[PDB]
RNA sequence: GCUCGCCGGAAGACCAAGGGUUCCUGUCCAACGUUAAUCGGGGCAGGGUGAGUCGACCCCUAAGGCGAGGCCGAAAGGCGUAGUCGAUGGGAAACAGGUUAAUAUUCCUGUACUUGGUGUUACUGCGAAGGGGGGACGGAGAAGGCUAUGUUGGCCGGGCGACGGUUGUCCCGGUUUAAGCGUGUAGGCUGGUUUUCCAGGCAAAUCCGGAAAAUCAAGGCUGAGGCGUGAUGACGAGGCACUACGGUGCUGAAGCAACAAAUGCCCUGCUUCCAGGAAAAGCCUCUAAGCAUCAGGUAACAUCAAAUCGUACCCCAAACCGACACAGGUGGUCAGGUAGAGAAUACCAAGGCGCUUGAGAGAACUCGGGUGAAGGAACUAGGCAAAAUGGUGCCGUAACUUCGGGAGAAGGCACGCUGAUAUGUAGGUGAGGUCCCUCGCGGAUGGAGCUGAAAUCAGUCGAAGAUACCAGCUGGCUGCAACUGUUUAUUAAAAACACAGCACUGUGCAAACACGAAAGUGGACGUAUACGGUGUGACGCCUGCCCGGUGCCGGAAGGUUAAUU
RNA sequence: AGGACCGAACCGACUAAUGUUGAAAAAUUAGCGGAUGACUUGUGGCUGGGGGUGAAAGGCCAAUCAAACCGGGAGAUAGCU
């Protein structure tokens, strides 16, 4: 059965990765966010 | 022409393993681990002028660090360049 | 010529196909192609802003002059083609200066015929002259709405408008829908009627057919659920309710025309 | 190690995605592995991935994204121009053999190829953000020519058989060779050459397009494979000799032909159809402002350069997606033998496995199967399930029908093997010889050799010859839906949805309509034979009466009636 | 020629049995439908929540759908247990 995760790292890279969060106010929003958190690893870049 | 500094820099430790002396014994080629920003013109320049020496062609590749572990603590090495530099059978370093 | 399949399959029983002899066999003529991509009825925004579009096979744009503004420079028809893009059949002419160029083919169109626009041009087929200067009571096509725009009227195949009345720098127009309009006297219109009239007599005879042309399936909405459709809902066939659109405007008579800016160049409603 | 069993269009091999050291070696068995474990994809340590030619990077664009100015919008922002990104597509170049415990088209051996720079020489009108050509494109079908590959014969090496026979018409094994270079073949396309002129290609052009004469009509382009070379080389059964029994070194024969043949190649071709089948650059070419004994260009020779990143390993899976070492899912490539139409199926080759709990016993009952006296649907809601039919060739086949169908209707006969026809027929292929000349990868005759169906007649074995695997049950009456399709991912596949056709109605183009506070966009680079909405649903015969109610359309005399004043 | 026929791959899912603390949060086995087309499939892209998409089942929009998911108003309110 096929299921819902299909890993593709181009897509995940365009979808969420650092770039893309930067390029609108909001996606600035979540890294300053995930910043104020302290998480270790703001996106799906690495 | 590339400077004293770079050359002087480039050039880490000699690599040794049984794969190094195969080579050193057959093709008179020496493996080197070498600056991870090095390339093949800096190696040979390198290895010309402070190993005195005349040199064919260099082949490079990067090795990947061991991802190991240290009583619960997850660590990784460090990725090095190694270079394989052919000596033209006249020298025997 | 229109011939109907044998019955060989059930697909075929119907179908009803229109066959030209005369059409060109080989490529079109490639300096005068575009690539025209398909959008499935989506706008810029994204969103299916016309419904029932999508799929269909891929064409390629052939520019057509629909000004014919090289004025008394004989042109000859070069060759009948296929145009994926509209109703009607188009035919390359070659100038006497070495240009080429695609016209729409009027009826009668064949090769080796002679054509020419301007004001100087005899009343043939094919040409193209200003309305001025051509009698009262003609039969055109491709006819302008403004001077120098293009011909936007009386395009489709066996679609032609008649001249009826002129009077000062207005010509009266008999639209191809009943509509009596009023057009500037210097727009330009090409004498004959449009090609191909036996289009309308083509039966696709399968659903797989319309599929090719790119046209996806109709649902009724009587046949959906009241979130969806004004028309939805109810126990088995129920409708008890005025026909709508899926916007809730009445689609059985209500009249949506509301141009006051054009309203002055109509002289009678189709009716 | 020897037996046995299983897969073999995979359960073998190689890529892409994805994963990341799981790869190799030494060591260890606490925890992990559904048991034990000396073993492991487990722990610990060390080793391992070598490129001018493969891929990325790069040049070029698609869908689409972003977008200087710009237009729009309370703010945030939205759209979009010039631009600039964006592969799943276009664009230069390498093959064989050997070698590691683990890499190899990357290392080595041999033989190649491509693009750019620097110099020398010779000759010479070069030049782009511009023009032209090219790149450049669909479905289906058919033939012909090939190759991969296979079989057989010939040849070389070995053998004479644990039990009757086996010096032969016997048995086993091998019989391999690339890119590149030269030839330019089967075949596909198109008439060449030279002048003079011209409302066109935003300017110009010698280039493209167009007009008119002269002349010759065979020239030009593309092209699998074959042959030669590459190659006296490499590889090679086997033997000789060591081995710490893994493996190491050398020697090393033959290394041909015929036939058969792809879904691969010629072919981005040919024929045909309608639903009419990317773009841009690399490339060739034309000139412009300009430069003008400089630059630039053509060609030969030499030298230099080709950087950086990836490269281990899994990849139908125990390493990816599924919480698991999970009967699930996962795109592409390769494609042997015998039988067979076949990539079905059965048994096998190469190669890979026996699925990480076993040992006994031989109760009921459950699961998966085999057989069954006599009866044959009496079972049951219902023939559910099971049983049965099942191939090829030939004969034969009803009602009805939209004349296609129905139809494989139904039903019936033959089928193995041996010999002869005929020491191998019909056919296909095709050498030597001979003849001709545009002399060659040419042609005409020649038929050796090879390969080889189908049938007829006789004979013969069994209960049975489509003997296994494989492989339609058939017929009659009737409801619904015309038909192929689509649907409730995970209790509903249908009579539901769609459909071709029919009708009503809107819409004159800055269209109606839809998404949008808007700018704009789709409709459509379409124009009433078009586009939207609604209902009905192939086809045949048809579709009757009612406008009082509600809606919609038309009208604007009269009554009423907002802001306003 | 064909939304032609029989039939593998491939795409589906009509029947039965098994399984139901499963090998599996939808499968296995034996049969079954389509199989040149309104076909199927890889890669990338676009449509966003009163919104999308829908050959229309209130189907689907990450094991969630008569209004997704996450965070916030928020200790909503709860004559009820
Ligand atoms: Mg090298
Ligand atoms: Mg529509
Ligand atoms: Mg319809
Ligand atoms: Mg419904
Ligand atoms: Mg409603
Ligand atoms: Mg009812
Ligand atoms: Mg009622
Ligand atoms: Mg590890
Ligand atoms: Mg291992
Ligand atoms: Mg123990
Ligand atoms: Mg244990
Ligand atoms: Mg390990
Ligand atoms: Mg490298
Ligand atoms: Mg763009
Ligand atoms: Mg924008
Ligand atoms: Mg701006
Ligand atoms: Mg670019
Ligand atoms: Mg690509
Ligand atoms: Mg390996
Ligand atoms: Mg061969
Ligand atoms: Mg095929
Ligand atoms: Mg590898
Ligand atoms: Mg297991
Ligand atoms: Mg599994
Ligand atoms: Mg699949
Ligand atoms: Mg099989
Ligand atoms: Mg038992
Ligand atoms: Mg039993
Ligand atoms: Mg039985
Ligand atoms: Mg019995
Ligand atoms: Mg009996
Ligand atoms: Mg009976
Ligand atoms: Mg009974
Ligand atoms: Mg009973
Ligand atoms: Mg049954
Ligand atoms: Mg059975
Ligand atoms: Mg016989
Ligand atoms: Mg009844
Ligand atoms: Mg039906
Ligand atoms: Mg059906
Ligand atoms: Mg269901
Ligand atoms: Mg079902
Ligand atoms: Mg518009
Ligand atoms: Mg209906
Ligand atoms: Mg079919
Ligand atoms: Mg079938
Ligand atoms: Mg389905
Ligand atoms: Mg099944
Ligand atoms: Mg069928
Ligand atoms: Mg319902
Ligand atoms: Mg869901
Ligand atoms: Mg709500
Ligand atoms: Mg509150
Ligand atoms: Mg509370």
């Amino acid at each position: 059965m096929k299921r819902t995760f299909q890993p593709s790292v181009l897509k995940r890279n365009r979808s969420h990765g650092f770039r893309a969060r930067m390029a609108t106010k909001n996606g600035r929003q979540v890294l300053a966010r995930r910043r104020a958190k302290g998480r270790a690893r703001l996106t799906v870049s690495k | 022409m590339i400077r004293e500094e770079r050359l002087l820099k480039v050039l880490r430790a000699p690599h040794v393993s049984e794969k190094a002396s195969t080579a050193m014994e057959k093709s008179n080629t020496i493996v080197l681990k070498v600056a991870k920003d090095a390339t093949k013109a800096e190696i040979k320049a390198a290895v010309q002028k402070l190993f005195e020496v005349e040199v064919e062609v260099v082949n490079t590749l990067v090795v990947k660090g061991k991802v190991k572990r240290h009583g619960q603590r997850i660590g990784r090495r460090s990725d090095w360049k190694k270079a394989y530099v052919t000596l033209k059978e006249g020298q025997n370093l | 010529a229109v011939v109907k399949c044998k019955p060989t399959s059930p697909g075929r029983r119907h179908v009803v196909k229109v066959v030209n002899p005369e059409l060109h066999k080989g490529k079109p003529f490639a300096p005068l192609l575009e690539k025209n991509s398909k959008s499935g009825g989506r706008n810029n925004n994204g969103r299916i802003t016309t419904r029932h579009i999508g799929g269909g096979h891929k064409q390629a744009y052939r520019i057509v002059d629909f000004k014919r503004n090289k004025d008394g420079i004989p042109a000859v028809v070069e060759r009948l083609e296929y145009d994926p893009n509209r109703s009607a059949n188009i035919a390359l002419v070659l100038y006497k200066d070495g240009e080429r160029r695609y016209i729409l083919a009027p009826k009668g169109l064949k090769a080796g015929d002679q054509i020419q626009s301007g004001v100087d041009a005899a009343i043939k087929p094919g040409n193209t002259l200003p309305m001025r200067n051509i009698p009262v009571g003609s039969t055109v096509h491709n006819v302008e709405m403004k001077p120098g725009k293009g011909g936007q009227l009386a395009r489709s195949a066996g679609t032609y408008v008649q001249i009826v009345a002129r009077d000062g720098a207005y010509v009266t127009l008999r639209l191809r829908s009943g509509e009596m309009r009023k057009v500037e006297a210097d727009c330009r219109a090409t004498l004959g009627e449009v090609g191909n009239a036996e289009h309308m007599l083509r039966v696709l005879g399968k659903a797989g057919a319309a599929r090719w042309r790119g046209v996806r399936p109709t649902v009724r909405g009587t046949a959906m659920n009241p979130v969806d459709h004004p028309h939805g809902g109810g126990e088995g066939r129920n409708f008890g309710k005025h026909p709508v659109t899926p916007w809730g405007v009445q689609t059985k008579g209500k009249k949506t025309r509301s141009n006051k800016r054009t309203d002055k160049f109509i002289v009678r409603r189709r009716s």
